């Protein structure tokens, strides 16, 4: 495994560099170093090959460098679209090949966005099957850290809570989900249930009632 | 030039598995075929390469003896085969054309899930309107994935299928929400089409107030 930094960040317009350190059986014995860009849910795309050669579909903002057993990928005019995972590859002795661990490139200028909360109560079709589930859908938030708390009549609900890790949307904002599993008797006993979402100190509440 | 890969695979540890990669649009015996593994949340792992001119192969030592790369020159096909799967083999596997030093063309990827847990089909419930937001809860399924369409493909605007939650039971839940004009709720039928290929589940639920 070739050694890359786990994370690298930068601001729009700035120039960031990702290192890739190998041995002399990979980076230092050959001039065959490839750089791949991978977006979530996509296959990797060739960005740089043969150390410095660049394919025609890659902006000239992408350059390659080699210094001994260390290789380098430079990205010059940082755009939000450059946020992805970057992998270095090398040809290794024995007609073999080796990939790196990955670098997560982060563009650090995104604007704070507040979450929209949508709370759905249990459906009649589900209460008929002797089941109850409340659904909290949190959308359009940045940065990607939230806290979810459930309350039944103001009292903190402890069990039946299942929350997702925040995940990026198409708008580069984050989405999350919380599910509160209840029995129909708990659902029909309390006057109201609330899903509270805390993001960057601010809390947004939604309530449903049978 | 396309490298079309075989469908997703849900298997149990110890079972055999063969995944295929069909090449088209170029002279097959002139390019190497490489296989790359990527686990969920992990990085790229080179596994091996094969020359379809004389079937000569080279493997990553961590995979040698556990997987086999093979070729069918008469059908432009590359094969990756396990005699006995391990749960550690759960990952996405890409076939790719390898030319000298680079990987220029990739396949779409074959998702391989190896689990001793049982394939469970989901239960679909409607999340009703109370702009309006309608939805569908897809509850208790294994493995992933589930696909949700609205109106047999005609409703594509306002569609947010939120990501799934692995619950403590070892099952998954998902929710898909379509935001619609609050004035269509009485004049427009909204049906969620839930498809879960691992269990062969295909359900359609109408969401009504």
């Amino acid at each position: 495994v070739l050694t890359q930094p786990a994370s690298v960040s930068g601001s729009p317009g700035q120039s960031i560099t990702i290192s890739c350190t190998g041995t002399s059986s990979d980076v230092g014995g050959y001039n065959y170093v490839s750089w791949y860009q991978q977006h979530p849910g996509k296959a990797p795309k060739l960005m740089i090959y043969d150390v410095n050669n660049r394919p025609s579909e890659v902006s000239n903002r992408f350059s390659g460098s080699k210094s001994g057993n260390t290789a380098s990928l430079t990205i010059s005019g940082l755009q939000a679209e450059d946020e992805a995972d970057y992998y270095c590859s090398s040809y290794t002795t024995g007609s073999r090949a080796v990939f790196g661990g990955g670098t997560k490139l982060t563009v650090l200028g995104q604007p704070k966005a507040n979450p929209t909360v949508t709370l759905f109560p249990p459906s009649s079709e589900e209460l008929q099957a002797n089941k109850a589930t409340l659904v909290c859908l949190i959308s359009d938030f940045y940065p990607g850290a939230v806290t979810v708390a459930w309350k039944a009549d103001g009292s903190p609900v402890k069990a039946g809570v299942e929350t997702t890790k925040p995940s990026k949307q198409s708008n580069n904002k984050y989405a999350a989900s919380s599910y509160l599993s209840l029995t129909p008797e708990q659902w029909k006993s309390h006057r109201s249930y609330s899903c509270q979402v805390t993001h960057e100190g601010s809390t947004v509440e939604k309530t449903v009632a049978p | 030039v396309q490298l079309v890969q075989s469908g997703a695979e849900v298997k149990k540890p110890g079972e055999s598995l063969t995944i295929s990669c069909k090449a088209s649009g170029y002279s097959f015996p002139n390019y190497w075929i490489t296989w790359v593994r990527q686990m969920s949340g992990g990085g790229l792992e080179w596994m091996g390469r094969i020359d379809p001119g004389d079937s000569y192969t080279t493997y990553n030592p961590s995979f040698q003896g556990h997987v086999t790369i093979s070729i069918d020159k008469s059908t432009n096909t590359a094969y990756l085969h396990w005699n006995s799967l391990k749960a550690s083999d759960t990952a996405m596997y890409y076939c790719a054309r390898y030319y000298v030093s680079l990987v220029d063309i990739w396949g779409q990827g074959t998702l391989v899930t190896v689990s001793s847990a049982s394939t469970k089909g989901p239960s679909v419930f409607p999340l009703a309107p109370s702009t309006a937001a309608l939805g569908c809860l897809v509850k208790d399924y294994f493995p992933e994935p589930v696909t949700v369409s609205w109106n047999s493909g005609a409703l594509t605007s306002g569609v947010h299928t939120f990501p799934a939650v692995l619950q403590s039971s070892g099952l998954y839940s998902l929710s898909s929400v379509v935001t619609v004009p609050s004035s269509s709720l009485g004049t427009q039928t909204y049906i969620c089409n839930v498809n879960h290929k691992p269990s062969n589940t295909k359900v359609d639920k109408k969401v009504e107030p």
